[PDB]
């Protein structure tokens, strides 16, 4: 249910949010290399706007 | 000649209240909260009454008053002083990015 | 304190063009729009455009457009209305009037919010 294909580079819009305590992910922490995911669980409202 | 219609004169005495029918339509005045209006004194500079709909600038004071209604807002004076019996014109945002006025409306206070 | 100044009453002939100068007095030039207003004399009043200083950009009222184009010189703290083409239907009182705000967001160019008035010239033409 309910996959959004929306794409943004570092921070993520209009997607699910978690159940609980703002949860880290990641593949490793050996390799620092690996993209660390977090996941909220509050959201934080962003407004952008061309005046134009 | 103004794209806003406006009367041209009310008269009366002091301690009155007053409407006075500033007229547009939906590119005007119904779409956009920009509305304002202007005292004009016989040979004055104008003076700022109202702006935004209504928010009173320092200096006016609570005998003057307005509202929005649809495609028409209008100036409602209270508490009249002859001297006050000066003109009065609506003034309005009309899109692109255009600002009108309207009307002649001379007060009269005996 | 502020205040907004302009150059007294004027005499030309008709056609001439006509260069209306606009003081702006105790305040940053810089900060706030600029309007201009016609006044045929004892009437109404009749809207021209307006000017942004720190931009440079103008736009007049699509009844002049190709016709009157403002400009102005900061070191001298000066607006000017320049119309060309002068008919005597443009008898009028002239006036200059302190806008909205500038910003880089938001935008108060179309706001009517004219806060003061500059004292005027009457243009004698006929
Ligand atoms: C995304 O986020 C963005 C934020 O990052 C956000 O941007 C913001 O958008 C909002 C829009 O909603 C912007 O709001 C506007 O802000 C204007 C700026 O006001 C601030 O700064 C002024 C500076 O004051 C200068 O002038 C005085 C003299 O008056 C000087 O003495 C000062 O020193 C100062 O500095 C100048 O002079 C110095 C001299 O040395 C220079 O050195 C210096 O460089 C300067 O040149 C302050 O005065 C303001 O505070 C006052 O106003 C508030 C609100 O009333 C009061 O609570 C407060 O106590 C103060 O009294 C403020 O700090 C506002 O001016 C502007 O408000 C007017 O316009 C709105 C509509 O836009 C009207 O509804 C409102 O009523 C205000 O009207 C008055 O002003 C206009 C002129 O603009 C007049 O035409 C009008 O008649 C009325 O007049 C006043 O004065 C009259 C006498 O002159 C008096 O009789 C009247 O009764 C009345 O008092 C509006 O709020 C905001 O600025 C943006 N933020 C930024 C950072 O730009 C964006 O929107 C977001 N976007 C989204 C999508 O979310
Ligand atoms: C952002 O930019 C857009 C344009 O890209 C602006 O939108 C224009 O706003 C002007 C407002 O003046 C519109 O022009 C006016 O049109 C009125 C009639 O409406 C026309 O457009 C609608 C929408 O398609 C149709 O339904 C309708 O049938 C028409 O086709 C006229 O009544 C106006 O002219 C009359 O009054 C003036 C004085 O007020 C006189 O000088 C005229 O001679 C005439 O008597 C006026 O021409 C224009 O149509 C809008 N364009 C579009 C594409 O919508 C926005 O205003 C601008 N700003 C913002 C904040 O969005």
């Amino acid at each position: 249910h309910g996959i959004r294909p929306v794409v943004s580079t570092q921070l993520l819009l209009n997607g699910s949010l978690a159940e609980k305590e703002i949860v880290i992910r990641s593949e490793n922490l050996t390799n620092n290399a690996k993209i660390i995911i977090v996941h909220l669980h509050t959201p934080v409202e962003i407004v952008c706007t061309r005046p134009n | 000649q103004s794209a806003l219609t406006q009367p041209a004169s009310v008269s009366g005495s002091p301690g009155q209240s007053i409407t006075i029918s500033c007229t547009g339509t939906s590119y005007d005045v119904g779409s956009y909260n920009l509305v304002s209006w202007y005292q004009q004194h016989p040979g004055k500079a104008p003076k700022l009454m109202i702006y935004e709909v209504s928010k009173r600038p320092s200096g006016v004071s609570n005998r003057f008053s307005g509202s929005k209604s649809g495609n028409t807002a209008s100036l409602t004076i209270s508490g009249l002083q002859a001297e006050d019996e000066a003109d009065y014109y609506c003034c309005s945002y009309a899109g692109s990015s255009t600002v009108v006025f309207g009307g002649g409306t001379k007060l009269t206070v005996l | 304190q502020v205040q907004l100044v302009q150059s007294g009453a004027e005499v030309k002939k008709p056609g001439a063009s006509v260069k209306v100068s606009c003081k702006a007095s105790g305040y940053t030039f810089t900060d706030y729009y600029i309007h201009w207003v016609r006044q045929a004399p004892g009437q109404g009043l009749e809207w021209m455009g307006w000017i942004n200083p720190n931009t440079g950009r103008t736009n007049s009222a699509q009844k002049f457009q190709g016709r009157v184009t403002m400009t102005r010189d900061t070191s001298i703290s000066t607006a000017y209305m320049e119309l060309s083409r002068l008919r005597s239907d443009d008898t009028a009182v002239y006036y200059c009037a302190r806008g909205g705000w500038i910003g880089l967001y938001y935008d108060s160019s179309g706001y009517p919010n004219f806060d003061y008035w500059g004292q005027g010239t009457l243009v004698t033409v006929s």
